[PDB]
DNA sequence: GGGAATATCTTCACATAAAAACTAAACAGAAGCATTCTCAGAAACTTCTTTGTGATGATTGCATTCAACTCACAGAGTTGAACATTCCTTTTGATAGAGCAGTTTTGAAACACTCTTTTTGTA
DNA sequence: ACAAAAAGAGTGTTTCAAAACTGCTCTATCAAAAGGAATGTTCAACTCTGTGAGTTGAATGCAATCATCACAAAGAAGTTTCTGAGAATGCTTCTGTTTAGTTTTTATGTGAAGATATTCCC
């Protein structure tokens, strides 16, 4: 069932997060950055930020796997995320 | 922290994880990953409202979070 | 009543290639053949690219160049791939792997 | 911590790779 | 009044595939590599203009940047491409 | 496998580079 | 009657004016912009000189080597992720061992 | 013949620590190192104003580009010495 | 015993020199041959201070990586670096970082 | 041989200042390998600045731009 | 332990390589002033984000369980560090010596500026 | 048809390249020399495998709920145009401050020496 489930989102390109979530996150976010002058937000602004993210996390997923393989197991735990960010150095994991 | 972090749904990261080719996730896996993106997108937010408000502007525009990634090392291509 | 891209071949911009040059102070003054020499390259890069993009949509069935089909021709050429490494395709997704 | 002329307390790079909570 | 690339992409798309249309936001990704390669070429020229003391950049630079920028036998096709074509335009 | 391009740009596929080879 | 006296600052202002204006940069360069970058830069240079100094008197030396300036910088979180992909000849590396080494 | 901040940084270095030496090779990275954040500081401060079609590197694109590349608490002080030091020499 | 911890001592020794580790000989002969493998025609000189920044470069890129797959040996319950764990540092460094 | 000039201990010590306890046999070839894929991708665009320039030596600059394109600032040579 | 033994510590002297101090001279920055040209500000227009409503049905959440995993470990098997001896390769110090980098000078080509004509994307 | 950008011509300037020259620094050599790499052996110390015990995540199926979609309104914010004020530039003159070259101190690394700290035996 997750080989079916695999494939299929392999070979698809849409969002896997809802929006409204990521918008209210995103901005709630933006209002603990702020310096007293609230933001407004272009759709495409959210939709831009929101494509990166996922990418970000999806490669990141990647890399913790192998970690996971390379340590003689099939499921991911945070020690092999951790780890894989601390590979990838204080920008490209981050 | 009632919300808005928990928008982020299990169902949702482990779509995340499905795509990446992760076979089998532990449970912890989803605290982990809601840290992971709340701090990615914490360094990209500030840089993009950085930009706006350098720009005399109060809407963050998509050419400013494409310039907060491209000057973090990441360049976006479908918003130019 | 001869543009600079028809006399050097080309269907890339050359008096705009140019123009880009002066106006984006890369230096205080710009050759002649530099933007010839530089449409050219963005050309024949954007041939390189559009080629294995057609070919991923035909191989793919389909008949107009989506995203996907971008992100399939650039992750699939190693030097692209390599050109393009931290560059991120919109709607592009990912490639199966295990 | 360690504070320098200015009042900036440069603390040591610990641990970044983990998530806090 | 807004410029683009997307005009010469469709050019360049009709001579390598005849009958093959492209998407919006595929022309929208077009355009953004284009801008992007665009802006590394001209900045590695333009720095190694600064470093050779020189104040102009010439076909020169962009010949030496190409071969800093693009992988192996990219830059040498690339190469190609350019002289050829600033041959043919001088050749006038 | 391996795709020769519209041109002799031989178009390999991106393969295991962080292996050492001979 | 100098710019940088008269901002308060030991880094040449007139000389970082003249390189604003020579590195292509822009086309104009307003009179604050080269008080504010010097500015920056001498605080900059003041805290990487202050930790590489207490680093060296740590080694009872007095004077700084690239060594105590690699030691300043990779202990410092903040200067650590500013010069992050920077290598410093003749710094070597901080001594670090891993804990399930050490018996 | 050859300018180079030595004379600059040794005087901070009096400043901060007014009975500690510099070796030559330390000093050699501190003028590395001061030239490199010069370059980041002033690329940045270069890519804000063409971003805003401005033509101008005024004293908001440098702290602009000095809250992008700067950690926080990094960012903080050097944007308060960057004001302190535009005032006082508009204050003459 | 034979040594109780000699490569302990030998660690916390290195970890506080500065000094280049590999010999300037062997190493600009290396870089030569590399060198003259990618000129065609008349081999370039090689200022000495062009091949001391180099082999400094080199030495600190080694000595990360080599950091970096300790890492991943300890991650998989060792104590003995594998050539499996350079890989994959190297493959999770990216295409840049990783070569 | 130039490549079976990186001696054993030599890597080994490297190896050890990186804080590796024990070291693997084929460690050594591995390491020959990555070090001379960085070489080469330094040296060729070391040489690539020393042609644009019309020299014939390479330089400390040409090596520290080399490095500082591909993502490595150095400092001690600037 | 309890004295033995050494490796690792601190202490002193000196050569010296290296940094600090001094000098002139020379080059660039400050002063002053005329000119230019950029950007702030205001007003009018427009457009795009926010806010709110309603349906709904697609998606999430909750509870179980048990098959599928992780983990510890004991024994089997493999190998890398430690060590003693040889020698060979690297280092260091000349030593040409010459090839090439760095400076200056000059001069022809090439580019910026400007005005005109002309082509090209909306009408 | 018309506005905006781009060719086209011509002039003035400037810059980069070719040349000649100087000295400096890279290469090639050599000669000891010694110390460090290579070699071989061994066994303690590690990795690998298989098993069994213990844990837990995917699968499944229900109800609950909320993301989405559409739609509308308002108005906040962004955009465009225009103007002039002041801020940046350009140019000339003069001096002061930076730098290269000397030349005067002086950390420091070495080396030796004494002992303190670490360590073996039964």
């Amino acid at each position: 069932g997750w080989l079916k489930e695999i494939r299929k989102l392999q070979k698809s390109t849409h969002l896997l997060i809802r929006k409204l979530p990521f918008s209210r996150l995103a901005r709630e976010i933006c209002v603990k950055f702020t310096r007293g002058v609230d933001f407004n937000w272009q759709a495409q602004a959210l939709l831009a930020l929101q494509e990166a993210a996922e990418a970000f996390l999806v490669h990141l997923f990647e890399d913790a796997y192998l970690l996971t393989l390379h340590a003689g197991r099939v499921t991911l735990f945070p020690k092999d995320v951790q780890l894989a960010r601390r590979i990838r150095g204080l920008e490209e994991g981050l | 922290l009632r919300d808005n972090i928990q928008g982020i749904t299990k169902p949702a990261i482990r779509r995340l994880a499905r795509r990446g080719g992760v076979k089998r996730i532990s449970g912890l896996i989803y605290e982990e990953t809601r840290g992971v993106l709340k701090v990615f997108l914490e360094n990209v937010i500030r840089d993009a409202v950085t930009y706006t408000e350098h720009a005399k502007r109060k809407t963050v525009t998509a050419m400013d979070v494409v310039y907060a990634l491209k000057r973090q090392g990441r360049t976006l291509y479908g918003f130019g | 009543a001869k543009s600079r891209s028809s006399r050097a071949g080309l269907q890339f911009p050359v008096g705009r290639v140019h123009r880009l040059l002066r106006k984006g102070n890369y230096a205080e003054r710009v050759g002649a053949g530099a933007p010839v020499y530089l449409a050219a390259v963005l050309e024949y890069l954007t041939a390189e690219i559009l080629e294995l993009a057609g070919n991923a949509a035909r191989d793919n069935k389909k008949t107009r160049i989506i995203p996907r089909h971008l992100q399939l021709a650039i992750r699939n050429d190693e030097e692209l791939n390599k050109l393009l490494g931290r560059v991120t395709i919109a709607q592009g997704g990912v490639l199966p792997n295990i | 911590s360690t504070v320098t002329k200015s009042r900036r307390i440069s603390r040591r790079p610990s641990d970044w790779w983990v998530v806090k909570s | 009044r807004k410029e683009s690339y997307s005009v010469y992409v469709y050019k360049v798309l009709k001579q390598v595939h005849p009958d093959t249309g492209i998407s919006s936001k595929a022309m929208g990704i077009m355009n953004s590599f284009v801008n992007d390669i665009f802006e590394r070429i001209a900045g590695e020229a333009s720095r190694l203009a600064h470093y050779n003391k020189r104040s102009t950049i010439t076909s020169r630079e962009i010949q030496t940047a190409v071969r800093l920028l693009l992988p192996g036998e990219l830059a040498k096709h690339a190469v190609s491409e350019g002289t050829k074509a600033v041959t043919k335009y001088t050749s006038s």
